[PDB]
């Protein structure tokens, strides 16, 4: 695979680590631990 | 002298749904795939 830049704020098309998408990508207040990578909502979709 | 309190419901909340973001999302083969079963969602949106 190659890399790109990161870009925030506007709605892109995103592949991180085999997770694809669209959407805008934001900062986060969220605190995780050292064996967590992501995070679900309640219909077990990604969200950070 | 009397005074007695009665209470009825009159209305009800308005709902609008989508059928693309609800059964695809942001996969754009999902809604080409779903093109082709029929026009259920011109029912859905005329009972709402």
């Amino acid at each position: 695979k190659k890399s790109t830049n990161l870009v925030k704020n506007k709605c892109v098309n995103f592949n991180f680590n085999g997770l694809k998408g669209t959407g805008v990508l934001t900062e986060s207040n969220k605190k995780f631990l050292p064996f967590q990578q992501f995070g679900r909502d309640i219909a077990d979709t990604t969200d950070a | 002298i009397s005074v007695t309190t009665e209470i009825l419901p009159v209305s009800m909340t308005k709902t609008s749904v989508d059928c693309t973001m609800y059964i695809c999302g942001d996969s754009t083969e999902c809604s080409n795939l779903l093109l082709q079963y029929g026009s259920f969602c011109t029912q859905l949106k005329r009972a709402l």
